[PDB]
């Protein structure tokens, strides 16, 4: 009674759940190899 | 390794139909290239042509049986025209009056065949160039959405009456009838997350050609040369939204998210649909169950009625 | 040796070279041309906290934040008692209490909320235009981002001035503002047939079709050795035309900006003028060409 | 390269062949079994009446 | 050679099998022939 | 009253509609 | 070669496997066989 | 050479069949000369 | 060279085939005829 | 040490005209004072 | 070194201003002191 | 360095910004 | 290695959470076990 | 090192507040305690 | 180094706090314990 | 590239033609379970009847 | 070359799994054989 | 990666074939505790009837 | 490297070594643990009845 | 640098060990108000009951 | 970095040691209060029933 059914989890708290799992760790991923080391003009030249 | 010439003109079958290429002008000065230019046309490409012509010509001409053949009527009425599948009574049987529902199913079945024939053409045109086939497995992901609709629906209900019906008005109708029937659509979690995916893709769509635009000054909108070695443009790109909002991607990971993005919108969208007929009957009955339906005990309705 | 690249790949052994990314940030520091520092003279802090520019835009902004957060817990946990993110409200005043607002007549607290979330997200916008003014780039992400601000600024200020009953703004709290779009989208019939709703929804489609294509585009040339030449072919060779690497982003923008503006334009209008969208079509069939040819 | 008969000679090449072979085998069979298939469902209860 | 023999085929085997599935399925809709319980 | 305050409003909404106007026509003149 | 076999032998394929899906189709919807309980 | 001949006939042209048959349908469909029974 | 002969041909038979598929369809659908059961 | 005088100034004019302004549209708005018609 | 002091001072005032605006409202809006017409 | 022209103009654009608003704020009343 | 070791126990952890997770969310919510107030 | 501790206070001075604002929310909500006219 | 000695804290002090703060209201939420007005 | 047969040689490379072996002997074990089970649910209820 | 083996095999199973996935769907769905109370 | 058999040396490179064994020995383990289940689902009710 | 035995060289380091055997103690704990409680729950109020 | 006692060398800085000083003495302030609060908030009404 | 003994050298730095026994004493400390707290709600009214 004073519970949420089953499927009230599966449906609701699988996407409140692991879509904010997948941006929280998506986001981490592509700023790091972004703020990596690796090529690039200089900005005392090519600018 | 690979001759672009010969890809480019080469006769028929195996060749472009319109050799001469030619120029839009206006196109050109506010769209930056503008030049037509020649189309391929392979063995799946004529395929798709000739089907599509079949069940468009099918619907056009049932169209003006409904008027009694009078074109005035016929451009009148045009938009609110429609052919609609058979009704509950012979629910999936083939034998139906061709007035009634039989139309319906041959314009679908030549329509299935060419959508499957413009997949492929798009899968081997991908190859013989060179590039990647990413194109043609997002265009599957759509696909994905576009059978449930009209084949897998109809079909685990026992009625061809659940699909659209060929018309300008009748996809509104089609989409207000069906939410309707379930009741409360808004309710279902599956189109929730459908909707989040797609204003999501229209956001990023919005930034990302934005800022690609106000860096252009600095030839960062040639994505493919940035990618081997990034310039100034791209520098100051990732600086603007590193400030703004503390984090940034670099040129190769936002395609990423484009791709990721417009795709699940789609496949949730079928996931959530095909289960409203079947598993949940009653949307707004079950979101009751799950403790999300604002309680609402006495709403001042004044303000709905005039 | 091997030589790191942008998108990931390790190539075997150009003005190019590797620099580490602060070497980047110090050089394009440059403190001094904030669009405020113009009007006054001087800007009162941009001092980078941590990544985050501040600047007096910034500070403004932030105290709308934290001010809307605090009225927006307080309203529906406090006064409602219900505990539930999705289970509770925050309603606006009712429709008799009309323009003015009391601060003992409920509602106040959802007033509180909204002018802070305006206050917020205008001064957002602002801090948009001044950081893209230090690097010198261009004013086009502030002008996205104006779009959808005009948009909540129609839907909260303009309409419910209009009408004057302040109950028209759509009550904050997950899972009840839908119970408000489902109420209002069915007060005036067939708001599909809406034809500035229509194209709302119809640039929404294109640009999710448009983003699709261009991320599929760009990430099968991406690690690959090509004449560059090879994703034009394949685009005249599929559909017969190639809209060039600087087209494809200025029609990102466009349409992204034109399907917000269309839809406040809709809902404003069927607040105002228009009773029932059924009635707006019935001139159509009378048409002097057609009238009586039935 | 040179093991298909000389009349399809410019058509075929050697491995090409074998599996044509493997195609035509497979084909036959099918039409087989296809109209015993049919003969039954008639003895059954037939579709033109 | 201006006219390849293949896109001759090609089209001729694609109008022939749309013709015949179109015919197949009007004569079926009609019901007049009391074929599959009509 | 309504009607004034009304107008008033649509006018807003078209200042809303205008950056985008502008966006354009500058693409278009420093493009020749 | 003007002709690929194997475009043959796909397209062979494609067409012989949704003919006999649409016929199998057909024939089950049209409930005239008692076949699943008809 | 401030304007090329053939975008004046194509428009005149153009505006002039449109007219004919604009003033053609509501001529018709006024149903005021008894013409094609009326 | 200033007219290809194939799109002549294309074409011709190309409006050959939907002016005899047009024509039979409202022939059918007109029923005047006493063909198919009418 | 980095505090200038003119950025003292204008936060405090900033925020002096602010709270001068909060303070008379809530006092307005409460109603308990008969000032323009209350 | 380790922490600037103006971000200090900063973070400081407004932290302040918005609690007291906060209660402020807060006890204003309980109307529980009988203060402005309550 | 105080230009003395940064003055006037920031006092010139308080006056309008109040102007119009306690012009309308006025004139949007009871009496 | 065919495998990084750490994917692997990275997607071990969190499987093995969010499946103790959902079973005890399932029997809490059947309410057959008299457990906390049932 | 191996944490900044910047961050450390930052974060714990964040979650401190809020944590405070959290319980006290609660509490004056649950109306169990007679403050403020309850 | 395999694996950031960090990173483990990081996660371990988020799971745990989440984990504690769930359990909380869970509990609170039963209305099983009698704790404030219960 | 040595161990399939002659009449093989120019499909079937060395390492492909093990993993056939394990499809084949696959598909009939498949085979002969697949026509138990249709035996079995025949002889509970017959679906053509 | 002219083929590749593994084309074949992934096409083989991802067909095969798919009929028989449809195939027990059905039969399940038809209500015919009192499987799983019916 | 030579201490695989070699009738499946041109597949299968050295660490290859210990992840192959735990494999197996799991899928092993798996079948036996699948059918034990089994058995005793049946003869608590049986689902064909 | 060398820590780890000669079987399983080539696929475990040093270091992943020990935390390998960290991740085997914390099962086999866990199991026993888990054994522990299903068995008290059962005693309490059975679910297969 | 080098005010920092030995064992806590590697980690502290010379400035950041005053803070960590401020930081400390704070805590335990707030602490024992917090937990005089909380013996108030008691002696008034409980809230276990 | 030398303080951590040798068995958990590869894995552990300097620094990164004194902040593990920092994490171990927290969490027994936890622990001990947990189990406390539990035996008093369990005091209370128990839960299980
Ligand atoms: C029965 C109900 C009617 C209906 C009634 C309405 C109504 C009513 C409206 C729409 C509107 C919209 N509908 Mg409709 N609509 C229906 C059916 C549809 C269908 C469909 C397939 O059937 C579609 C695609 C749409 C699509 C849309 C677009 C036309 C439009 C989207 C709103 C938007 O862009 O601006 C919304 C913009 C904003 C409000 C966003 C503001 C965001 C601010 C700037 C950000 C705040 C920051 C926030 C706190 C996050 C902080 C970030 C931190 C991480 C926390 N409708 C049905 C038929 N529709 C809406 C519209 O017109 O837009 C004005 C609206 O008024
Ligand atoms: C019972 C009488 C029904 C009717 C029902 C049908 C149906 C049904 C069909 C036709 C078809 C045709 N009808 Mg009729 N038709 C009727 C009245 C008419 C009238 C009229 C009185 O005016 C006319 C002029 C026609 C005329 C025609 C032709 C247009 C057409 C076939 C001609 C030809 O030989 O095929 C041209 C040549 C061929 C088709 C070559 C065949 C190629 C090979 C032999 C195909 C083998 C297929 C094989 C099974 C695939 C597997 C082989 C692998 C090797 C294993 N019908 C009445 C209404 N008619 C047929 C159609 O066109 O479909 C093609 C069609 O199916
Ligand atoms: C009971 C009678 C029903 C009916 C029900 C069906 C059904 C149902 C079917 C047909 C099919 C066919 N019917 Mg019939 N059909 C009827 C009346 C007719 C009439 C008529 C009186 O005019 C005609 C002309 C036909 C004619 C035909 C052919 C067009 C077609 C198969 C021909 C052929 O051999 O296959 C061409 C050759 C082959 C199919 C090659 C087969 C290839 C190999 C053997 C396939 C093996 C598949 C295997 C299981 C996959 C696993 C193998 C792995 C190695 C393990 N039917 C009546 C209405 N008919 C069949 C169809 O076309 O689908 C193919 C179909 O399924
Ligand atoms: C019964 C009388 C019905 C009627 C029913 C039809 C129908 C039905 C048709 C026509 C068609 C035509 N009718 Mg009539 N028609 C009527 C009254 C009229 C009147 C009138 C009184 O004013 C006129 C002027 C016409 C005039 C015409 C022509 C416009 C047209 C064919 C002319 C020609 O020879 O074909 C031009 C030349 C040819 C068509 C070349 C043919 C090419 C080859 C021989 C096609 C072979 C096809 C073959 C089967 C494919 C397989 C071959 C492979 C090698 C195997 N009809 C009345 C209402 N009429 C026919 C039409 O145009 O369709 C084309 C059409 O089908
Ligand atoms: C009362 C009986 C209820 C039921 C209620 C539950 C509940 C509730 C749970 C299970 C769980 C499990 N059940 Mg049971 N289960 C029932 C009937 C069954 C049946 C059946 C009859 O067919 C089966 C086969 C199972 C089988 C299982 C396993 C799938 C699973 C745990 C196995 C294992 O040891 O964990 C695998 C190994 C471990 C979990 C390793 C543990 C790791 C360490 C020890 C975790 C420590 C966490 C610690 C607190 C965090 C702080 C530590 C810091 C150092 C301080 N249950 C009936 C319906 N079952 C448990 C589950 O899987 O959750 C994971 C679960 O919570
Ligand atoms: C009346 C009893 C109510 C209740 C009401 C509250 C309220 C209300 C609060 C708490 C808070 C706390 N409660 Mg209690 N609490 C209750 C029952 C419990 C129970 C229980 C029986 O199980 C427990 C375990 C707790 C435990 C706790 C701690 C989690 C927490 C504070 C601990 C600490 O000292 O602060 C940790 C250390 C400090 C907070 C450092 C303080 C830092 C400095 C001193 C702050 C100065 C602020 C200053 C004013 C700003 C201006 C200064 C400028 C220099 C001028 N409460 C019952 C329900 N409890 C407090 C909370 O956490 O807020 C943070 C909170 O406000
Ligand atoms: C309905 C009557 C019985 C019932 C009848 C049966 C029967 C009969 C069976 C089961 C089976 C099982 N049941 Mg049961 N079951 C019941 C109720 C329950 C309950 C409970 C809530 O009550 C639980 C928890 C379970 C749980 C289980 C598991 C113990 C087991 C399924 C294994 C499997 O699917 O995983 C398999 C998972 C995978 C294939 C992958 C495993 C992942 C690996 C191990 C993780 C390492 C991955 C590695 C790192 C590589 C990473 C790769 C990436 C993932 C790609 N059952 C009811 C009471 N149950 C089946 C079983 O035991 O057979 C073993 C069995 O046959
Ligand atoms: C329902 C019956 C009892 C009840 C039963 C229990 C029981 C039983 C227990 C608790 C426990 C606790 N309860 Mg209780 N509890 C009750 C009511 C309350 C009330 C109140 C409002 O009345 C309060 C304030 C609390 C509060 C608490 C805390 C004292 C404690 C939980 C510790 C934990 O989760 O944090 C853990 C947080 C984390 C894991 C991270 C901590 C963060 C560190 C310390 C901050 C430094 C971080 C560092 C800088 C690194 C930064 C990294 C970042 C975090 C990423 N309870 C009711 C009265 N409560 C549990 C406890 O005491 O065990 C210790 C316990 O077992
Ligand atoms: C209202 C009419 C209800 C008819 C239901 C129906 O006819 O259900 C269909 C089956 O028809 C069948 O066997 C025939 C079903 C006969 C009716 C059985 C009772 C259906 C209950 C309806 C509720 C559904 O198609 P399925 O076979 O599920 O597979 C399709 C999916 O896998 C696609 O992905
Ligand atoms: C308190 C505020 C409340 C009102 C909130 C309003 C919110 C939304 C409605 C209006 C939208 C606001 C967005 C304004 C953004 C201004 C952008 C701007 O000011 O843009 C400028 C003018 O635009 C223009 O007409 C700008 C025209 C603006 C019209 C007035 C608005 C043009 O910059 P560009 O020349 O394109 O740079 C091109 C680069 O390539 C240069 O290299
Ligand atoms: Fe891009």
């Amino acid at each position: 009674s004073p519970w949420p059914v089953w499927s009230g989890y599966a449906l609701c708290f699988v996407p409140l759940a692991a879509v904010i799992l997948g941006f929280i760790i998506a986001a981490r991923f592509t700023d790091k190899q972004a703020t990596s080391a690796y090529l690039r003009l200089d900005p005392a030249k090519a600018n | 390794p690979i001759d672009l010439h010969d890809e480019e003109y080469r006769d028929g079958l195996e060749g472009t139909i319109a050799k001469p290429p030619g120029h839009v002008g206006w196109m050109q000065r506010l769209l930056g290239e503008g030049q037509v230019g020649p189309i391929y046309v392979g063995l799946w490409g004529v395929i798709s042509f000739i089907t599509f012509f079949a069940s468009a010509f099918i619907i056009l001409v049932d169209y003006g049986r409904q008027v009694g053949w009078n074109p005035i009527i016929y451009l009148r009425e045009f938009w609110n025209l429609a052919v609609y599948p058979p009704p509950t009574e012979y629910g999936l049987s083939w034998n139906v009056p061709w007035d009634k529902g039989g139309a319906w199913l041959a314009a679908t079945f030549f329509l299935h065949i060419s959508v499957l024939t413009w997949w492929a053409r798009l899968y081997t045109r991908a190859k013989a160039t060179g590039v990647g086939t990413q194109l043609a497995w997002g265009f599957a992901s759509a696909l994905s959405l576009y059978f449930v609709i009209y084949l897998f629906h109809p079909l685990a209900l026992g009625n061809w009456s659940a699909a659209p019906g060929h018309g300008f008005r009748a996809i509104l109708d089609w989409t207000n009838y069906v939410s309707i029937h379930w009741g409360n659509f808004y309710y279902n979690p599956f189109h929730m997350l459908s909707i989040f995916f797609l204003l999501g893709s229209t956001l990023l769509l919005a930034m990302h050609g934005a800022t690609i635009v106000a860096t252009s000054k600095w030839k960062s909108e040639m994505e493919f040369t940035e990618m081997m070695a990034e310039g100034p443009g791209t520098q100051r790109a990732q600086l603007f939204w590193r400030w703004v909002m503390g984090w940034n991607a670099n040129s190769y990971n936002i395609h990423i998210w484009a791709w990721w993005f417009a795709a699940f919108t789609a496949i949730t969208g079928a996931i959530g649909l095909f289960l409203s007929g079947t598993l949940v009957p009653d949307w707004y009955a079950w979101g009751e169950t799950a403790k999300i339906v604002a309680p609402w005990p006495n709403p001042d309705w004044a303000q709905y009625v005039f | 040796r091997a030589l790191p690249l942008p998108s990931g790949e390790t190539l075997p052994a150009a003005s190019a070279e590797v620099i580490p990314f602060s070497i980047i940030e110090e050089f394009y520091k440059r403190p001094g041309k904030t669009l405020a520092a113009r009007f006054f003279g001087v800007d009162p802090f941009d001092f980078w906290i941590g990544r985050f520019y501040v600047g007096l835009f910034g500070a403004i902004s932030i105290i709308g934040i934290i001010l809307g957060v605090a009225f927006y817990l307080y309203e529906g946990v406090v006064n409602e008692g219900t505990l539930n993110i999705l289970a509770m409200r925050i309603e606006p005043p009712p429709v008799s209490q009309g323009l003015n607002v009391d601060p003992a007549q409920p509602g106040f607290f959802w007033f509180l909320t909204m002018v802070a979330a305006t206050i917020a997200f205008v001064g957002w916008l602002l801090r948009q235009i001044d950081i893209s003014l230090k690097l010198d780039m261009g004013m086009e992400v502030p002008i996205a981002f104006g779009a959808v601000v005009s948009s909540w600024i129609t839907l909260q200020w303009l309409r419910p001035i209009a009408m004057g009953a302040w109950g028209h703004g759509f009550p904050l709290g997950i899972t009840h503002h839908l119970d408000w779009v489902s109420n209002i989208g069915y007060q005036y019939y067939n708001f599909f047939y809406n034809p500035f709703h229509a194209i709302g929804i119809t640039l929404l489609f294109a640009s999710t079709l448009f983003l699709h294509m261009h991320g599929s585009a760009v990430l099968s040339e991406a690690k690959r050795n090509i004449s560059d030449q090879n994703i034009h072919v394949f685009w005249r060779n599929i559909l017969g035309y190639s809209i060039g690497e600087i087209g494809i982003h200025r029609v990102a923008f466009w349409t992204g900006a034109a399907s917000v503006l269309f839809s406040n334009l809709c809902i404003f209008l069927s607040g105002t003028f228009v009773k029932d969208w059924n009635a707006f079509w019935g001139f159509w069939d009378k048409m002097p060409i057609w009238n009586g040819v039935g | 390269n040179d093991l298909v008969p000389d009349q399809w000679k410019p058509l075929f090449n050697n491995a090409q062949w074998l599996v044509h072979d493997i195609v035509v085998k497979t084909i036959y069979g099918g039409l087989i079994i296809a109209v015993i298939a049919h003969v039954l469902c008639w003895a059954w209860t037939p579709w033109i009446r | 050679r201006p006219f390849e023999f293949r896109t001759s085929v090609v089209v001729s085997t694609l109008l022939g099998l749309v013709m015949a599935l179109l015919i197949h399925f009007v004569v079926l809709s009609s019901g007049a022939f009391n074929w599959l319980r009509a | 009253m309504n009607w004034i305050v009304a107008t008033f409003m649509l006018m807003f909404v078209l200042v809303a509609f205008l950056p985008l106007v502008v966006s354009l026509a500058y693409t278009w003149v420093t493009n020749p």
